[PDB]
């Protein structure tokens, strides 16, 4: 065996070619973060890697049969890979356990190793299989069968209990939480169904995640989800081929148009207390600034449709689309100099203007106004440009607004923010925390926000705040409508964290029922914001199926919505 | 801009490691990108290790333009990034969007910071 380290490989991590039985070794003194296996490797090269540094490291597993993007290296930690040309990846080589008893239940006994396999075989197979709860945090675990009697996994100990049976190719990966105390999957192997197997109608579902696929000569006109699975079961239904289908909105919590296109690809996830398959992805059809738009929009063929008008593409009017199902969505957007009227069967009669961004929603009784548009005056430091730079400055507070649009459409919350002006401008405070009083009263920034009609005012500035990078008044009146951050400490996705304050939204944690919602699976944007939500009973979690929020206790979009059109009032025509 | 045996250099990499993660950046990489070019982000620390196509170009003022685009394993109707990206000012900023966790990027001259999105904002309730 040949040992090799950081250091004796120019303090890099590419681990070298050219080994036949190969050792890298991490130490306190030896150590680098990101670590990499070759591409060219004959067939039965060996590669080992082990670690003894307080630092961890971070593995490529492009080129391995993991399905894992990144293997995380602790001290203790010993990997082992095998080539293979066949395949033309490194195949793991992994702690396997298995049940031994052949009885209906065993719990499976696993070590300290962050990465574990329970393989469950023939001769080695118990009915119900069981995790260990209270492992070391981080402990990933594949359970993987090849028997041809099935079995399943425990729930007990598990984030949702999904259909996790175990028949010959099913694959799992878990990762164990301590903030949860719960196994939470990671990787869930699909089951392939082709459409022509089953029909119109899958009567259940097998497996946590089933994958119907349509193509041609593999094909139905209509199709009909299960009226009932396990908690958290997810149906994922793809389409290659040349005409269009129908997936029936039965058992499925939408009256929207889910027309199967071909490339569309919808996601449906159960949800056990309430007995319907949420959708949790559909297509959109986009007609982009570059793209021509009709005078009249399209019938509805998918849940939603964003039009987005350039000077290139301008329309004087547009007519909201004559066929629709209740809960289709139309999202305008503007970037032309001119206005562009829009206009409905039922006699609604609008306008959208220049930067304004604007959602529809269709009704039993014809299309509906589904968004506010609040006006934002955007205030940058002098300060601030000057180590920015004086476009870089206006760059940033602009991201910040996508950023807000993008966490209040993916929210339904009814509100857009629409940059009506940009002045630089230093409200005159020795602390962040001083700078939002004052610029309530602020002649300058005042008299622009009157002068622009901005519902808003928002301040991007250098000073230091007292105990904290940004500001802004809950639940604030016209007078109190401003908030701020700095450069220092808060980056641009702080504004969408402000302005919720602004609406009258609370941390996490809060009395009031626009509060933030925190998860160590994923927190909205008041109570923790590492994803693109604001709180509510009628989100979840895209990856982990978490519902972000509760009934009655935790609903920021509920408070949002009754705050939005009020707010959006404030400077008017 | 113009240059020799050096502008054909198309890696798919757009910045390497080196509160937040720091990161090296090279503005002229995306500028010789097209839509439909190739384009790979690492993250390794913070598990994001993928890669992804230019679908579109726009630009949104005479000085910053926006690169988008979307990754190709995935979920198709809702995961993709932005890179909008200042002349004058070497002023570049990423917003990554995964189904792991959304991270965003802010450079200048070269030199930037990635963090997630909670890092973002710190900040106390404030009363009357
Ligand atoms: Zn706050």
């Amino acid at each position: 065996a040949t040992v090799l380290s950081p250091n004796q490989n120019n303090n890099s991590g590419s681990i070298p070619t050219g080994y036949s039985d190969l050792e890298f070794s991490l130490a306190n003194g030896n150590w680098v973060k990101n670590l990499s296996l070759p591409t060219n490797a004959n067939n039965s090269d060996k590669i080992t890697i082990r670690s003894s540094a307080a630092y961890s490291s971070y593995l490529d597993t492009s080129n391995t049969n993991i399905p894992l993007e990144v293997l995380k290296i602790n001290s203790g930690d010993v990997y082992q890979f095998i080539f293979n040309s066949s395949q033309n990846k490194w195949i793991a080589q992994l702690a396997t356990v298995s049940p031994t008893t052949g009885s209906n239940y065993e719990l499976i006994p696993l070590t300290t190793a962050t990465m574990q396999k329970v393989l469950i075989q023939d001769d080695k197979w118990a009915q119900t299989i069981a995790l260990p709860s209270d492992v070391r945090d981080g402990t990933t675990v594949q359970v993987v069968s090849t028997a041809s009697v099935s079995s399943d996994i425990d729930k007990t100990n598990l984030l949702f209990p999904s259909s996790f049976t175990l028949k010959n190719g099913s694959e799992y990966w878990f990762k164990y939480y301590s903030a949860l105390g719960k196994w939470v999957p990671e990787y869930i192997k699909p089951q392939k169904l082709n459409v022509q197997q089953i029909g119109t109608s899958l009567a259940a579902v097998n497996s946590p995640l089933t994958e119907i696929a349509f193509g041609d000569g593999n094909w139905v006109s209509n199709f009909t989800l299960p009226t009932t699975a396990n908690d958290r079961d997810r149906i994922i239904i793809k389409s290659t081929a040349t005409w269009s289908a129908k997936i029936n909105n039965t058992n499925v919590n939408s009256q929207a148009t889910l027309t199967l296109k071909t490339g569309d690809q919808y996601e449906f996830m159960y949800v056990s207390d309430k007995g319907y398959w949420q959708l949790i992805s559909s297509p959109t059809k986009v007609i982009d600034s570059t793209a021509t738009i009709p005078a009249i929009l399209p019938n509805m063929t998918q849940p939603t449709l964003k039009v987005k008008l350039s000077t290139s593409n301008w329309q004087p009017t547009l007519q909201l689309p004559a066929q629709a199902q209740v809960g289709d969505k139309v999202v305008i957007v503007s970037n032309a100099s001119a206005d562009t009227y829009i206009n409905a069967a039922n006699g609604l009669s609008t306008a959208i203007k220049n930067g304004e961004n604007r959602r529809f929603i269709y009704t039993a009784q014809g299309w509906t106004v589904d968004s506010y548009t609040i006006d934002m005056l955007l205030v940058s430091s002098p300060e601030v440009n000057s180590i920015l730079g004086e476009s870089a400055a206006k760059l940033r507070m602009i991201e910040g607004v996508n950023l807000t649009n993008l966490t209040a459409e993916n929210s339904n919350a009814r509100f857009y923010l629409r940059d009506v002006g940009y002045i630089t401008y230093k409200i005159p405070a020795a602390t962040l925390k001083e700078a939002i009083s004052t610029g309530r009263d602020d002649t300058t920034v005042q008299n622009e926000r009157k002068r622009i009609l901005a519902d808003g005012v928002y301040y991007q500035g250098n000073e230091p705040g007292d105990g904290g990078c940004g500001w802004a008044w809950i639940n604030a009146s016209a007078y109190n409508m401003i908030g701020a951050n700095d450069i220092a400490g808060c980056s641009f996705a702080a504004m969408r964290h402000e302005v919720g304050h602004n609406l009258g939204l609370y941390h996490n944690g809060s009395t009031n029922i626009g509060s933030g919602f925190a998860h160590p699976l994923g927190s909205t944007a008041m109570g923790g914001n590492n994803i693109n939500f604001y709180s509510s009973p009628y989100l979840y979690n895209p990856k982990y199926g978490v519902r972000l929020g509760e009934e009655g206790k935790i609903d920021a979009v509920s408070v949002i919505n009754l705050n939005a059109q009020k707010i959006s009032l404030y400077n008017h025509h | 801009s113009p240059s020799e045996k050096e502008r054909l250099s198309q890696q798919q990499i757009v910045f390497n490691e080196v509160k937040g993660m720091v990161i090296k950046y090279d503005p002229k990489v995306i500028e010789l990108k097209k839509v439909g070019d190739t384009v790979k982000f690492q993250m390794l620390e913070y598990g994001i290790n993928r890669t992804g196509k230019i679908v579109e170009i726009e630009p949104v003022d005479q000085d910053i333009v926006r690169w988008t685009g979307r990754f190709d394993q995935g979920d198709p109707n809702q995961n993709f990034f932005t890179i909008t990206q200042s002349q004058k000012d070497h002023y570049t900023i990423m917003q990554i969007f995964t189904e792991k966790g959304n991270y965003s990027a802010e450079i200048k001259d070269g030199v930037g910071l990635v963090q997630t999105m909670d890092e973002g904002v710190t900040d106390q309730e404030l009363h009357h």
